[PDB]
RNA sequence: AGAAGACCCUGUUGAGCUUGACUCUAGUCUGCAACUGUGAAG
RNA sequence: CGGCCCCCGGCGCGGCGGGACCCGGUCUCCUCGGAGUCGGGUUGUUUGGGAAUGCAGCCCAAAGCGGGUGGUAAACUCCA
RNA sequence: UCAGACCUCAGAUCAGACGCGGCGACCCGCUGAAUUUAAGCAUAUUACUAAGCGGAGGAAAAGAAACUAACCAGGAUUCCCCCAGUAACGGCGAGUGAAGAGGGAAGAGCCCAGCGCCGAAUCCCCGCCCGCGGGCGCGGGACGUGUGGCGUACGGG
C-alpha cells in the first residue's frame, strides 16, 4: 500500500526536530560559539 | 606452546578423552538456558584464531540451536499452489545453524557487535555455539588500532547480514568458476547486473 | 483522470549516430554552398555589399 | 542564558558534564572515535609510514 | 517519423487494417513459437528444417581461444606487405625472397583458394593447406612453420 | 504467431524487464565526471605522473592474444630482485608490485628489466627534506627540470622488426608443411598407444 | 628443416625456462619437526577412533580388502583410504616390535 | 421498461463438492544409524 | 583570472611544541600455519553448470611430499 | 591465604557507557507466491520476482586468490564494452543462459591466531595535577585459561 505509507511518512507532519538538522547541517553542526558582536 | 596441542588434541573428537569432555559438557550446557554468558571461552586455542583476545570488552555468549532441518510454517501443511511448493517436511534453511547461533547472540545484546563463533558441542536435538561479542564502546577496544574497524558504524549487526565468518559462508562468495552466481558482490546484485537492460544513448 | 494510451517511456532511442565519413561529408557541402553567393542569398542573408 | 553560561564555565574542563552542557551535534557523530583516537596508529603501522612512505618525484618521459 | 506511419492513412477506416470478419485480437495462434509441433508443424518443418531434436557431441566448457584460427588465402597472401614489397622483389626474381609473416598479421592457417604471383616468397604461418603448400613450392617460395 | 519465410527469434522479455532499465543519459555527465576528478588528482600528486605507478610489459595468455603484449599489474618479485630494487622500496618510487605473478621464461623476465632499470633512469627524486638532499635524491639542477608527466609512463609498443629477405635453401624447399604437421598430430595423438606395446 | 611447429609433441613457442626456487606457498602442509612431534604426542593421549579400531582389526587378521572398503566408507575417497590403512597398518607393524 | 439468459450449446474460462481420476501432501505407521551409557547370561 | 566585508574548510612553504624511531645486502643457523572443517554419502533447494554450480539439514568423518582445483563417474600415473 | 582464596552463579534507582524506533530510492542477510507463457496442463516458465521479516551506510556489498588457464601465460575486488543470445540448461517443448581471454574506468594494498624470542615489557578505571589529551599514585583492577613488541606465506626470525 503505497498510498497508505506517504500519508504517514518522514515530511507528512511537523518535523519539529528534522527541519532543524536540514539547517544546521548547512553551518556543519557548529555549537558552543556566537556571531561576532557588534 | 600449549595452544598447537589443544588444537590437535580437539582433532580427536572421536578418542575416549574427548567424547567424555563432549559428553559431560554438552549434558551441563543443556541443563541451563538457551542463551547464557560463559566466563571465558570453553576452546582458548578456537577463540583467538577466529579473533578472541583476553581483553577487557570481550564476552562470550554459548547458545543452544534446535537442530535438524526446517519444516515450512504453513497452516495445515497446505501450501496452496502448484506441486513444487508441496514440500513441508524435507526444506533445509539457507544458513547453517552455526549463523543462526550469531543472529540469536547478537540480536539479545544490542549494544556489543559479534566478532566470530565456534563449535562445543553437539547432540540429537543440540547444536552448543560460543558466540564471541565485542563492547564497540569500551576504551579497551576504541584505543587498540588492530579492533578499531569493528567500532565503524557500518559493521552495525553484522550476523544479520551475513558479515560474520559462519553467515558469510551461505552466501555463495568465492572467486573462480564454482562462484559464477555471485560475481560483482552478492547474489542479487549480480542477478540485478544479469537481467538489467543497459540502452546506450547511441545504441 | 486515467492514464494515457501507451505512456511515453524514458528509454525511447532520442539520440541518433551518425557515419563520421558522411558527418564530414555534410560539412564539406555547408562550406562548399557557403562560397557560392546565390545561395547565401537565397538563404536570407544581406551580401548585396559585401 | 546566564546561569546556562556559568554552568558551562563550571563545568569547563571537567570530565563529566550533564547532558544538556554536551554538545548535541547527532546520535550518529557522538559515537564517532575521539580525534585522538582516529589518529591512533599501531607500532607496526607507524614504522612502515615512517620507512615506506610515498615520495616525491617526477618522471623525464 | 509518425507523419509517415501507416496509422495516419487508417484513421477513419473502422477495423483499422485489421478485417471485420476476424478482428486483431491478442494471440490468436499462441504466443511466440508456440504450437511448432501441433498448428505451426508445416511452418516449422517447411521454413527451418533441424529445428528439434539433439544432433552432435556436447562440449560443457567451450573456450573459443584454444580453437582460434582465423585462415588467409594465396590471393589475399600479399595483402599482409606493402605493395613495394612485392613490386621491389619482382625485378629480381632469383635474388632473395620476401618473408611474409601471417600469424604477425593475425592469420595462423593459409589456404590455397587463389592464384600467387610468379615470384618466390617465404611464408611463416602455423598451418599450412596441402594445396597452399604447392602453390608456394611451385611458384619457387618454401613454407616455415611457426609455433 | 509464425508466417512466412522467416527466423526464430529468441526475444528475452519474459521478466519484468521495464522494471531494470539502466539509461545513459548520464554518460557524457559520467565524462565530466572522470574528467575532473583526473584534473584533482594530478593537482595532488602535482609533480609524480597522472596515470600512477609504472605497469610491466606481459604476455597475454590466450593462443588468439599470445603473439600480442599488454601492461600487467606490477613487477614480480623477481624482476624486482634482478633490477636491484627492494620490494617495499619500488612503490615508494611509483613501481607496481606483483607478488603473485610469475617468470617462466628468461624472455619476459628480462622484458621487464630493462624496462624497470629504464623507469629509473628517468626518475627525479625529490629530497625528503628540500633542506637537505641525500644520498638517492637528485641534484638540485635536476629538480628544476621535472614536469608531471601526462598519460602512461613508457606506453607499451610493439614494433613489429622485419625479418630479413634471404635466398630459400633447397632444405626449406623440400620441407613438407603440410606432412609435417599431419605426422606431429598423430605422432602426438598415438603417442601413448605405442608407449604401452613398449612395456 | 625443423621448425617448432603449433601442434605435435614438441609444441609451443621455444623459449628459455626460467628456473627459480619454487615459492614459499608451495610448503603448506609439510611436516615440521614440532608438528610430527605434538601429533605423536597427541596419538599417545587421544588414542584411535572406533573406526580405526574396527579398522585395526581387519588388518591384523589378513582382510586388508574388507578393511579398505570399510575405511573408504568411512573415511570418503579411495585416496584417503588408502593413506589411512598403511598408517593403521604401520602402528600394527610398530606394536609387534615393542 | 426493468437485467451483456441463470435454461441449451460453445470456450482447450472457472469455482463449490465428490471418488476406484492424474500428480502430490500434512498427519500417521514402520525400518536404519545418531543421541545411547553399565553388567551378566543364553 | 570585478571590488568590498564577515566566516568556513583545505593545500603548499617555514619554524615551534609533543610523540614514533636504525634500515638494507650477503652468507650460515633456525622456523613455518586455522577440524564436527575439508572430504565422502544422502536429502532438499539453487544454478547455464549438465554421474550433482552454490547453499543447507542429517550421518560418516580427514590428511600433512598434505589438502583443494584442472566443467563426465572411476582407478593408476604424470603435470600445472 | 593470618584464615580465607578460587571457581561458578546472583542482587542493586551501584560508577560510567551502549542497544531499542523512524526512513528504507540505492544496499546486505533471509523468506517466498500465483496470475502469466507453454494456445490444455503437472516439470518448466513467470521467478531464485512481488508481497513478508531482519540489518546498515552515504554508499553498501565485494575485495588482496585453496583464481584463471593449458598459453610465449595471466594476476585482488567493483563497474562499462565485448565474449553472446554463445558454451550449456530445458515435457531438449515453450523458454532460459553465463564465464576465461581481450579493450577500458579505477587502481592500494594489509592485519592476526598459531610457531619462539623479549623480567606482562600490555590495558582499563578513580583521584590528583598539568595544557580532549598528558604525567603521578607504596591507588583500585583486567591479564599467564596469554596482553604488548617482532613476525604471516610475497616467507620469517
Ligand atoms: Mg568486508
Ligand atoms: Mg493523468
Ligand atoms: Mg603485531
Ligand atoms: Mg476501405
Ligand atoms: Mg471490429
Ligand atoms: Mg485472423
Ligand atoms: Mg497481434
Ligand atoms: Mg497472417
Ligand atoms: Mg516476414
Ligand atoms: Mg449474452
Ligand atoms: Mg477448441
Ligand atoms: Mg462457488
Ligand atoms: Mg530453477
Ligand atoms: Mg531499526
Ligand atoms: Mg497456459
Ligand atoms: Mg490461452
Ligand atoms: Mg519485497
Ligand atoms: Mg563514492
Ligand atoms: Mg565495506
Ligand atoms: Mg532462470
Amino acid at each position: 500500500s503505497a498510498k497508505a505509507k506517504r500519508r504517514n511518512t518522514t515530511g507528512t507532519g511537523r518535523m519539529r526536530h528534522l527541519k532543524v538538522v536540514y539547517r544546521r547541517f548547512k553551518n556543519g553542526f557548529r555549537e558552543g560559539t556566537t556571531p561576532k558582536p557588534k | 606452546g600449549a595452544y598447537k596441542y589443544m588444537q590437535e588434541l580437539w582433532r580427536k573428537k572421536q578418542s575416549d578423552v574427548m567424547r567424555f569432555l563432549l559428553r559431560v559438557r554438552c549434558w551441563q550446557y543443556r541443563q541451563l538456558s538457551s542463551l547464557h554468558r560463559a566466563p571465558r571461552p570453553t576452546r582458548p586455542d578456537k577463540a583467538r584464531r577466529l579473533g578472541y583476545k583476553a581483553k577487557q570488552g570481550y564476552v562470550i555468549y554459548r547458545i543452544r540451536v534446535r537442530r535438524g532441518g526446517r519444516k515450512r510454517p504453513v497452516p495445515k501443511g497446505a501450501t496452496y499452489g502448484k506441486p513444487v511448493n508441496h514440500g513441508i517436511n524435507q526444506l533445509k534453511f539457507a544458513r547453517s545453524l552455526q549463523s543462526v547461533a550469531e543472529e540469536r547472540a547478537g540480536r539479545h545484546c544490542g549494544g556489543l557487535r559479534v566478532l566470530a563463533s565456534y563449535w562445543v558441542g553437539e547432540d540429537s536435538t543440540y547444536k552448543f555455539f560460543e558466540v564471541i561479542l565485542i563492547d564497540t564502546f569500551h576504551k579497551a577496544i576504541r584505543r587498540n588500532p588492530d579492533t578499531q574497524w569493528i567500532t565503524k558504524s557500518v559493521h552495525k549487526h553484522r550476523e544479520m547480514r551475513g558479515l560474520t565468518s559462519a553467515g558469510k559462508k551461505s552466501r555463495g562468495l568465492g572467486k573462480g568458476h564454482k562462484f559464477h552466481i555471485t560475481i560483482g558482490g552478492s547474489r542479487r546484485a549480480c542477478w540485478k547486473r544479469r537481467n538489467t537492460l543497459q540502452l546506450h544513448r547511441y545504441r | 483522470g486515467g492514464r494515457m494510451f501507451a505512456p511515453t517511456k524514458t528509454w525511447r532511442r532520442w539520440h541518433r549516430r551518425v557515419n563520421t565519413t558522411q558527418k564530414r561529408y555534410a560539412v564539406c557541402s555547408a562550406l562548399a554552398a557557403s562560397a557560392l553567393p546565390a545561395l547565401i542569398m537565397s538563404k536570407g542573408h544581406r551580401i548585396e555589399e559585401i | 542564558q546566564t546561569q546556562k553560561e556559568n554552568l558551562r564555565k563550571f563545568y569547563k574542563g571537567k570530565k563529566y558534564k550533564p547532558l544538556d552542557l554536551r554538545p548535541k551535534k547527532t546520535r550518529a557523530l557522538r559515537r564517532r572515535l575521539n580525534k585522538h583516537e582516529e589518529g591512533l596508529r599501531t607500532k607496526k603501522q607507524q614504522r612502515k609510514d615512517r620507512l615506506y612512505s610515498v615520495r616525491k618525484f617526477a618522471v623525464k618521459a | 517519423p509518425s507523419k509517415l506511419r501507416k496509422t495516419r492513412k487508417l484513421r477513419g477506416h473502422v477495423s483499422h487494417g485489421h478485417g471485420r470478419i476476424g478482428k486483431h485480437r491478442k494471440h490468436p495462434g499462441g504466443r511466440g513459437n508456440a504450437g511448432g509441433m501441433h498448428h505451426h508443424r508445416i511452418n516449422f518443418d517447411k521454413y527451418h528444417p533441424g529445428y528439434f531434436g539433439k544432433v552432435g557431441m556436447r562440449h560443457y566448457h567451450l573456450k573459443k581461444n584454444q580453437s582460434f584460427c582465423p585462415t588467409i588465402n594465396l590471393d589475399k597472401l600479399w595483402t599482409l606487405v606493402s605493395e613495394q614489397t612485392r613490386l621491389n622483389h619482382a625485378k629480381n626474381l632469383e635474388g632473395p625472397a620476401p618473408i611474409i609473416d601471417a600469424v604477425h598479421a593475425g592469420y595462423y592457417k593459409v589456404l590455397g583458394k587463389g592464384k600467387l604471383p610468379k615470384q618466390p616468397v617465404i611464408v611463416k604461418a602455423k598451418f599450412f593447406s596441402r594445396k597452399a603448400e604447392e602453390k608456394i613450392k611451385s611458384v619457387g617460395g618454401a613454407c616455415v612453420l611457426v609455433a | 504467431a509464425p508466417s512466412r519465410n522467416g527466423m526464430i527469434l529468441k526475444p528475452h522479455f519474459h521478466k519484468d524487464w521495464q522494471r531494470r532499465v539502466t539509461t545513459w543519459f548520464n554518460q557524457p555527465a559520467r565524462k565530466i565526471r572522470r574528467r575532473k576528478a583526473r584534473q584533482v588528482k594530478a593537482r595532488l600528486v602535482a609533480p609524480r605522473p597522472v596515470s600512477g605507478p609504472v605497469r610491466p610489459v606481459v604476455r597475454c595468455p590466450t593462443n588468439r592474444y599470445h603473439t600480442k603484449v599488454r601492461a600487467g599489474r606490477g613487477f614480480s618479485l623477481e624482476e624486482l630482485k634482478a633490477a636491484g630494487i627492494n620490494k617495499k622500496v619500488a612503490r615508494t618510487i611509483g613501481i607496481s608490485v606483483d607478488p603473485r605473478r610469475r617468470n617462466k621464461s628468461t624472455e619476459g623476465l628480462q622484458t621487464n628489466v630493462q624496462r624497470l632499470k629504464e623507469y629509473r633512469s628517468k626518475l627525479i627524486v625529490f629530497p625528503r627534506k628540500p633542506s637537505a638532499p641525500k644520498k638517492g635524491d637528485s641534484t638540485a639542477e635536476e629538480l628544476k627540470l621535472a614536469t608531471q608527466l601526462k598519460g602512461p609512463i613508457m606506453p607499451i609498443r610493439s614494433v613489429y622488426k622485419k625479418e630479413k629477405a634471404r635466398v630459400i635453401t633447397e632444405e626449406e624447399k623440400n620441407f613438407k608443411a603440410f606432412a609435417s604437421l599431419r605426422m606431429a598430430r598423430a605422432n602426438a595423438r598415438l603417442f601413448g598407444i605405442r608407449a604401452k606395446k613398449a612395456k | 628443416i625443423r621448425y617448432p611447429m603449433a601442434v605435435g609433441l614438441n609444441k609451443g613457442h621455444r623459449v628459455t625456462k626460467n628456473v627459480t626456487k619454487p615459492r614459499h606457498c608451495r610448503r603448506r602442509g609439510r611436516l615440521t619437526k614440532h608438528t610430527k612431534f605434538v601429533r605423536d604426542m597427541i596419538r599417545e593421549v587421544c588414542g584411535f577412533a572406533p573406526y580405526e579400531r574396527r579398522a585395526m582389526e581387519l588388518l591384523k587378521v589378513s582382510k586388508d580388502k574388507r578393511a579398505l572398503k570399510f575405511i573408504k566408507k568411512r573415511i570418503g575417497t579411495h585416496i584417503r583410504a588408502k593413506r589411512k590403512r598403511e598408517e593403521l597398518s604401520n602402528v600394527l607393524a610398530a606394536m609387534r616390535k615393542a
